[PDB]
């Protein structure tokens, strides 16, 4: 009730700049957890075309193109590509409440008058309140329009929900103090709706007191529109499984270029009386298990998202710059201030072929040990995880720039790079560009200080 | 007199002050006075007008209801708090009257 | 005599429970004296009480 | 007690001296309620003798010199004069000290008595007369507390069972008088109370009884020391070879009542809570405080509750419905 | 924080000394506030400044 | 405390017994100095062609207020008063006073001379608004129903008062500090009417409670019945700008409770009061 | 029977007479002659005369010396009245809203309160939200608890008095000044103990992130949400960090215990409250200088009960157990000679 | 009463004894007024707590009574607690500077810049940290500037606003420089800016028609620097019909205790007004409670 | 009465045969209803049991 | 509280008891011997 009125009439003040018309939702255990909507910070939502590009970005063609260009010190395009895909998002409304209740009973309990077509018993574990406002661009409206929702946390973390408005505007538009008039008159019906991968289902309300019922728009739905709007969405989805085609390739490349004799990178004692004919076919059998349970959460990905990041790209020039300078001089050392790679936080593809229980997000905390040490990976506690000990595992190691390594049990690897050059640009952003941290309840003004506890909207205590 | 009484503290601290507050309900069309002696151990006036806000929000959307649905009356105040001054945790004797009250009589500082 | 709890005192809930349980412990412990004890030190250790 | 106590510094042999010169070592105080235990406990060894106790206060002055180092350097040395005679002149070793050239030349005596306990003689006072209509209570009243504890319901072996009073009381055979649920003390006067589980009812339904959060927040920082394919794949996962790990949960059923609580356990640092069991396990090959819920009391271990406590249990429940003689 | 030679140098007055424990023993536990327990012959003792 | 103020210049004995006639009134001081001249005392070391009203009434709050005890033919006995204890005051304001009034003090308006008004709580109020409406106007006086109210402005309605507040504008020019508190309060309205619309969604981002949907109702009724993406830089200085206009206007929208007064003499010529300061 | 057995803790504060010793001349004072100072009123004229002491200690150690010797009478009732959680924990309420009125109802307490902020928890001590009671005839009150395993031995740990943790965690015992071996001692598991030969004794209340190392150590309490105000017997056991603090040489936790561990109950009011700055009465605390308890005597049955109280003297200390019955034996005998002496 | 004893854990030497009496007439908080304390509760050091907010602090700094030191007695130390309207001398320890004939209020000690840190009275685990005693601009400036940068830094990523706030954090008085440590988003400090934006958008609707466009009128009119210096942000946001006087007068009494309510939002009450000052600032006499 | 009643802790030791406390000495002086509160109502536990 | 047995035997046996056998309480099953708790019944009647 109390976002749900406030973003109506906001987006009646808003209407005339971008005709947003308000979606009113609400959402349960489905959606996420509870310890995830307790501490849920703030609610992201994109409105996106049925052509499927964006509604912040350019009407006609973008800078965004000219897909990779597989490069470091831009990384992706710079950082002005992350500052429009910060101006694709908006910031909607957003209102916690956790506890357990029965919806129409709480609009009992509030001044909101309920009649639907049927009474329909629903009981959920909480509530979230949310409102979203899909853009129509003329007053005619798109049916294969979609839409996209971001849930973040205060760690950084993000969740994306996406879904067609087809589906939220199929029956409705078939069919059909200002704060007093809007309890007096109240909702009409409410319709649960999945998403485009029916993966979580939440539920709309319909006012008839909106602004909405009176606008007049046209609604369509040509097949040919939802024909590309699912094509500019494969796409979408494509981002991240045809990047884990590219390191396969890449693997079957140098191993027929170098031939079949591929040396060791890693710190491993060896056996030379065990077989290796065993050890070969096991190679083989384990990678396609891998191709097998490729997954977003992968450590290919968290390899980028660092990359994709605002202080990314002046921070990697400024890395090669401190290596590509001159020698200290001899006039440099002795009045010159004090001049400063340790160790580098790795992620790891963890196979193993005994069992077929595959890990894919590791922290690997990796550095170069003495006495001409190749390499040694230990864990966040030094616990030097020996893994790569075993016959039965293979596992595969990234690094926070594009440098790939498949390595084989005794610690035997393959040392290559990561091509993206065959992936575009905006859809490598909007999967997992790492997005900024805006200030809000409970935060720090300065940027990053000892930060105090969660605020944490709870039912175990009282709101206060 | 005991219904005037309330406070929100468990009434026990040393240099329990009190303040006269009254309000104004707009719940029905005419003006609806409510007054309320109340006692605190809070002593600065700004905090307890925070906490006086955080306690009587229905006074407050009543009172901007009534600015937005008569337009043409001009709405007089919203709450006022004056001082009187103080007493003990052991001054009270439940109708509860105060032996011991030193007068300390200021303004009235309003608040809306 | 016992707890000095003379005229001009008030009085606590848990020290009135005291007073309590006092009286009933001597009043039902000393109700008739010399009936019970016939021996000489605790009449005079009584009698100085 | 009067020999435990060392002796003090200041030599004072003339002050506090009895008649022929048998000299008081203490003094012992307490209220007149105990003088009235001691001196009539102690018949034989109590006089009213009179002691030559000091008549006026022990007046000290200060020297000048002392008042011009007070002043420079915040600091006093007492009888600055004889430090500076003693000091130029050689000798090391002083007469006094300053304290015991003040307090005498004046005796007066009065009657207070006396105690004897082997050579040694302690002065007895009691100190009502200082504290009778008065408003502050005695300090020597001190108030002590004492902390006791009992259990409840609890469960002794039936393998080692036994009765140490047989020929004393006889209870009949009913199981709600051969397994524990209450218990009986004392007030303060003898009368015997109960409690059981009804009464503590004001704390076994909080919530922070049944909150695991904190819990889980310091055991994590200790840290570690498809339904489809499903119905056909179930030969598929015999196919290989190895041996599946003993988890935690089953390692907690291989020891015996009595030594569950030994060092020899290793599962203890896992049991942390009886309505839920913290465990570690593997997820993305790293281990996590996996904070589980028990739902049932079945879940319990067998040395926190063994198989005949449940079936003493049951047969509780059986009794309370009236069908200890099942059909 | 103290001036331990001022103890070593001024004409001390002389008493008996009967602790309850051995001396050490309540050195070692710090019943006493300041301590200056040391072992051998100190030097330390002579350099008036 | 003690003030002693002392006279140069020659004092006639007529002036004495004029002088003597003033026994117990206020007199403003720039600085608590024991020794003082008598070109500090009183208000004519401010008195000029430009400075009018809000000069007067923002200077008078960082100066300080004594009260007169005796006369000597060459010295006067000025007792600075402390809070709590009670005095006896004098009136030399045209408002005659009653019981209960808390006491303003105020400049007086309607080669050397001595001059303030004591004026109660909200009659003071009430002809400052008056005047500060009457410099909204000031602008636009060629109209003749504007003319109309700023004759109806003019005279105000008290116990025997009818009182002709002077026209603050004069040679169709306003002085420069109504000028500046007239513009305070302008700009305070603007910028708040076009702040408030962008600030109700900066701020219900957070916890909304129902006040925040009734001020966005409010603002929704405003801007249609009258009628975003902003410089960081540009939003700073107009929030800066904003509250320190506002600030200025502090002096106007307070009132400093001076006396609060007891029984009166009759004739309304004195009155004891606890100075309340 | 449910599926586990509290045992309780409890606190009885007593009046003693104590008396004491010392010996001659074993402190010299220093007085002064009195100094007037003169404040005024309107009507009165309140002289505040001031005389100054000094009292310079004399001997090398302990030349005085006590010993508790006479009890005459407790002032708690020394029942069984249990603690109100509700009110020291008044802000955790259950998820649901309806078992919770359902809880409130079952239990006795009857509406949650809101726990006060910080300016006014600052600005007013403590809460004191339990009202006092209108007929009070045995005096205070209090019984807190922890939840046991119902297969704790008693036969060693609770006939004879004990640590009601599980683990002996008296803090002489450790090597003075050491941080990691007191730890190592009180919270490790992977070695033996002292008092009892095993690990622990109740392995819900022994080690970290029980529900007793959350329930009662005021760390954990202050990252929730808790009252300040009412007194626990669970605090001078379970309060591990003043403990850690606690370790020194023996002679200065003699005077950490004789001067700065004298703990305070307020004597005024129905329920125990914490004082604010205790100086009316500080009540010497003899259990945290060992950190164990003493064994009260609890009877199973009544029969047993009633077979105690037949008998003579000495029948109180011991500890008769029939087949699943059982009376534990009070250690020291003050229910068998103290009120009869009264 | 009024006087209050505060005795010591400590031994006292006489360095300690010596800083106290350099504290005469000082000033320290003091919750409860109560008759007699410890030093943990002594002066400021039992609240701050760095990374937990400035705003608490200057909230629960001004709900603790104030009082003096004086007369130090060995173990104790002797706290007079002053009443209204009387004249008590004052010793400041906050280096700002002070005039004759000013306004006095207390802020919580913001850290001067070199983090000087005096504690001026040494322990193991407890210092005496003093409140500042800040003239009433400066302390004015304080108020409205963390309530600005408050406001501006809702919806901001870090950028724009740590560029705001090096500038905006700095503050100069009669040649001196400031900074605000512990600035952050806190329940008061946005129940604050509710009011604030509840208060400013009730000055909004009760605005009447002419005081809205009278500075239009004016920049018709005259062209004067501080008119262009508004009407540059008024422009970069963008006859009279009926005049009855009387609507005009409800409509600015209206305004009127609206603005006094959004102006008690930064500024405090005067807790002293000074009398005289020594020329070396160290010590000035005051004429107010604490 | 009931002839199911506690007979091993009420009947044995002395007691108020009506089943309350009653005393009026452990309830606070002059205040009536606090007294029939304590007397009679049967929310409020008895005192004495 | 006075002595009043149910039964005969439990009578008896306190008529039979060496010293204080009144004061005693003392229960069968569902016989039951309530105590006394002041010996009016060997103080009185034994003064005689």
């Amino acid at each position: 009730m109390e976002t749900h009125l406030y973003s109506d009439l906001a987006f009646e003040a808003r209407f005339a700049d971008d005709e947003q018309l308000p979606l009113h939702l609400v959402l349960d255990q489905e959606v996420l957890s509870n310890e995830e909507a307790e501490t849920l910070r703030y609610v992201y939502y994109r409105n996106v075309d049925s052509a499927g590009r964006s509604t912040g970005r350019a009407p006609g063609g973008d800078e965004d193109d000219a897909p990779a260009s597989d490069d470091a010190e831009d990384a992706v395009g710079g950082d002005r590509a992350f500052d429009r895909e910060r101006r694709t998002w908006q910031r909607a409304c957003f209102r916690v409440l956790p506890r357990p209740l029965e919806l129409l009973d709480y609009l009992r309990q509030s001044g909101l008058t309920v009649t639907l077509e049927k009474e329909q018993r629903v009981r959920m574990f909480y509530a979230v309140f949310t409102t979203l406002g899909l853009r129509c661009p003329d007053n005619r409206l798109s049916g294969a329009q979609t839409l996209h929702l971001r849930l973040v946390w205060p760690d950084g973390s993000y969740r994306d929900w996406e879904f067609l408005a087809r589906d939220l505007l199929r029956e409705e538009m078939e069919a059909n103090a200002r704060t007093d008039e809007w309890k007096g008159a109240g909702v009409s019906r409410l319709r649960e709706v999945w998403d485009v991968q029916h993966r979580v289902r939440l539920r709309v309300l319909w006012y008839v007191n909106s602004f909405w019922r009176s606008r007049e728009l046209s609604y369509d739905d040509h097949e040919v529109e939802l024909y590309r709007a699912l094509d500019a969405y494969r796409a979408r989805i494509a981002v991240e499984y045809v990047l884990i085609r590219a390191v396969r390739d890449e693997i079957y490349a140098v191993l027929r270029r170098d031939g079949g004799a591929l040396p060791q990178r890693f710190a491993c004692h060896v056996s030379r009386n065990m077989s290796w004919r065993v050890v070969w076919e096991l190679c083989r059998h384990a990678l396609a298990l891998w191709m097998d349970w490729a997954d977003v959460r992968s450590c290919i990905i968290k390899a980028l998202t660092p990359r994709l990041s605002r202080g990314a790209a002046a921070a990697a020039q400024r890395a090669r710059r401190q290596r590509e300078r001159s020698a200290p001089k001899p006039q440099e050392l002795l009045f010159g201030p004090r001049n400063e790679p340790a160790e580098q936080t790795w992620y790891a593809d963890v196979v193993r072929c005994v069992r077929a229980q595959v890990d894919l997000g590791v922290e690997v905390r990796a550095a170069r040990c003495p006495r001409t040490g190749l390499w040694i990976v230990r864990d966040r506690r030094g616990r030097l995880r020996r893994w790569l000990s075993q016959p039965e595992v293979c596992v595969l190691y990234v690094t926070p720039d594009l440098d790939f390594y498949w390595v084989l049990p005794g610690g035997f690897a393959v040392s290559s790079r990561v091509t993206l050059h065959g992936l575009a640009q905006r859809a490598l952003r909007d999967r997992f560009q790492n997005f900024e941290a805006v200030l809000a309840r409970g935060m720090h003004v300065e940027a990053g200080r000892q930060e105090p506890e969660t605020p944490r909207v709870s039912g175990r205590r009282l709101p206060f | 007199p005991k219904d005037m009484y309330l406070t929100w503290e468990e009434t026990r601290g040393r240099l329990q002050y009190v303040y006269l507050i009254i309000v104004y309900d707009y719940d029905g069309p005419e003006t609806r006075p409510g007054i309320y002696v109340l006692t605190s151990s809070i002593a600065h006036w700004q905090t307890l007008v925070d906490v006086a806000r955080g306690k009587f929000a229905r006074e407050r959307c009543s009172f901007v209801n009534r600015r937005i649905t008569r337009p043409r009356q001009i709405p007089l105040c919203t709450g006022v708090i004056q001082k009187l001054g103080w007493c003990l945790a052991d001054d009270i004797h439940t109708v509860v009257r105060l032996d011991n009250f030193s007068v300390e009589l200021g303004d009235f500082r309003e608040f809306v | 005599v016992e707890n000095a709890t003379l005229a001009r005192q008030a009085l606590n809930r848990i020290q009135r429970s005291n007073i309590l349980q006092s009286f009933k412990a001597k009043m039902l412990a000393t109700l008739f004296l010399l009936n019970r004890t016939r021996d000489r030190d605790y009449v005079l250790k009584f009698l100085t009480r | 007690l009067a020999e435990a106590a060392t002796d003090s510094i200041l030599d004072n042999p003339t002050t506090y001296t009895t008649s022929s010169g048998a000299k008081i070592s203490g003094v012992m105080v307490s209220t007149a309620n105990v003088m009235q235990i001691i001196m009539s406990l102690l018949s034989s060894h109590i006089t009213k003798e009179t002691v030559s106790a000091p008549a006026t206060y022990g007046n000290f002055v200060l020297s000048p010199e002392n008042a011009v180092t007070a002043i420079s350097y915040h600091s006093i040395l007492a009888d600055f004069n004889s430090y500076k005679a003693h000091l130029t002149s050689g000798q090391p070793h002083l007469p006094n000290d300053s304290l015991s050239q003040a307090g005498a030349h004046s005796l007066t005596p009065l009657s207070m008595d006396v105690i004897r306990l082997g050579e040694k003689t302690v002065i007895m006072e009691n100190l009502r007369r200082v504290y009778k209509n008065t408003d502050t209570k005695d300090p020597l009243e001190r108030n002590v507390d004492l902390t006791f504890f009992f259990p409840v319901g609890l469960y002794l072996p039936e393998d080692r069972g036994y009765t140490t009073v047989e020929s004393k009381v006889k209870l009949n055979d009913t199981v709600r008088n051969a397994l524990p649920t209450t218990a009986y003390l004392l007030n303060r006067d003898r009368a015997v109370q109960k409690i059981d589980f009804v009464d503590a009812l004001k704390t076994l339904c909080h919530p922070v009884l049944h909150e695991p959060a904190p819990c889980l927040q310091t055991f994590t920082e200790r840290g570690p020391p498809p339904m489809g394919g499903a119905a056909r794949r179930i030969p598929h996962f015999y196919r290989v070879r190895r041996e599946v790990p003993r988890t935690v949960n089953e390692m907690k059923q291989d020891f015996v009542v009595t030594d569950f609580y030994k060092v020899g356990n290793i599962t203890l640092y896992t049991e942390l809570h009886p309505f839920f069991d913290f465990t570690h396990c593997q997820e993305n090959s790293e281990t996590v405080a996996l904070c589980t819920p028990r739902i049932v009391i079945g879940n319990l271990p067998d040395g926190l509750a063994p198989g005949p406590f449940h079936e003493l249990r049951t047969w509780e429940i059986m009794e309370h419905m009236r069908l200890r003689p099942p059909p | 924080m103290e001036n331990w030679s001022a103890l070593e140098l001024l004409p001390k007055v002389g008493i008996p000394t009967d602790f309850l424990t051995h001396v050490k023993t309540s050195a070692g536990e710090e019943m006493f506030e300041a301590l200056r327990i040391y072992y051998g012959d100190d030097p330390e003792r002579y350099n008036i400044h | 405390a003690n003030i002693f103020c002392t006279f140069d210049h020659k004092l006639s004995i007529a002036d004495v017994g004029k002088l003597t006639k003033l026994v117990a009134a206020v007199v403003p001081i720039p600085q608590r100095l024991h020794l003082i001249k008598h070109y500090q005392l009183g208000l004519h070391q401010f008195v000029d062609h430009t400075r009018g009203y809000v000069r007067l009434r923002g200077l008078l709050r960082n100066m300080t207020l004594t009260l007169m005890r005796r006369v000597e033919g060459n010295q006067i006995l000025l007792h600075v008063p402390t809070h709590g204890l009670l005095y006896t005051v004098l009136n030399t304001g045209p408002v005659t006073w009653e019981k209960g009034d808390a006491l303003c003090v105020l400049p007086p308006l309607f080669q050397w001379e001595l001059v303030p008004w004591i004026v109660p709580m909200p009659l003071a109020l009430e002809i400052n608004q008056r005047l500060l409406i009457m410099g909204l106007f000031s602008l636009d006086r060629s109209y003749e129903e504007v003319k109309a109210a700023v004759q109806q402005l003019q005279t105000i309605t008290f116990r025997d008062a009818t009182f002709t507040i002077p026209d603050p504008v004069i040679d169709q020019h306003l002085l420069i500090d109504m000028k500046t508190a007239c513009l305070s309060m302008s700009m305070v309205a603007n910028l708040a009417s076009e702040l408030t619309m962008t600030y109700v969604r900066k701020l219900a981002l957070e916890d909304s409670s129902m006040l925040l949907v009734k001020c966005q109702e409010l603002l929704m009724r405003l801007d249609r019945e009258r009628s975003q993406h902003v410089s960081p830089d540009d939003e700073i200085a107009r929030l800066s700008a904003l509250f320190v206009m506002l600030r200025q206007l502090d002096d106007l929208i307070r009132e400093q409770v001076v006396f609060t007064v007891c029984d009166v003499s009759p004739d309304n010529k004195s009155a004891t009061c606890i100075f309340k300061g | 029977h449910p599926g586990f057995a509290l045992t309780a803790v409890r606190t009885d504060t007593f009046e003693v007479d104590m008396l004491l010793y010392s010996g001659k001349s074993c402190t010299s004072v220093i007085i002064n002659n009195p100094i007037v100072t003169k404040e005024e009123r309107d009507i009165s004229t309140t002289y505040h005369v001031t005389q100054n002491i000094n009292t310079v200690d004399m001997g090398l150690g302990y030349t005085s010396n006590t010993c508790v010797a006479y009890v005459n009478r407790v002032r708690t009732d020394m029942g069984v009245r249990v603690q109100d959680l509700f009110r020291v924990f008044p802000m955790n309420v259950y998820r649901h809203d309806e078992v919770d009125r359902w809880i409130r109802h079952a239990a006795g307490v009857e509406r949650p309160q809101l726990l006060d902020t910080e300016t006014i928890s600052m600005l007013t001590f403590g809460s004191m939200s339990e009202r006092n009671a209108a007929a009070t005839v045995h005096g205070q009150k209090a019984a807190c608890e922890l939840i046991l395993t119902p297969v704790t031995m008693d036969v060693n740990y609770f006939k004879i008095p004990n640590n009601p943790r599980g683990r002996a965690s008296c803090m002489l015992a450790v090597d003075p000044y050491d941080t990691e071996a007191a730890t190592k001692a009180i919270y490790d598991h992977r070695e033996a103990d002292a008092q009892t030969f095993a690990a622990t004794h109740n392995p819900w209340a022994s080690q970290a992130g029980c529900l007793s190392d959350v329930l009662y150590n005021t760390r954990h309490r202050e990252r929730l949400g808790y009252n300040s105000k009412f007194y626990s017997p669970c605090a001078q056991y379970f309060n591990t960090e003043e403990i850690i603090a606690a370790n020194k040489t023996l002679f200065k936790t003699i005077d950490e215990y004789l001067l700065r561990a004298k703990d305070c109950i307020r004597g005024d009011t129905d329920t125990q409250y914490v004082c604010v700055e205790g100086t009316e009465q500080l009540i010497e605390n003899p259990c945290r200088l060992t950190q164990e308890a003493l064994p009260i005597l609890s009877t199973t049955t009544l029969a047993l009960m009633e077979t105690k109280l037949k008998g003579g003297a000495g029948a109180f200390a011991t500890s008769e157990t029939h087949f699943g019955n059982y009376v534990v034996g009070e250690i020291i005998p003050l229910q068998q000679s103290m009120l009869f002496n009264s």
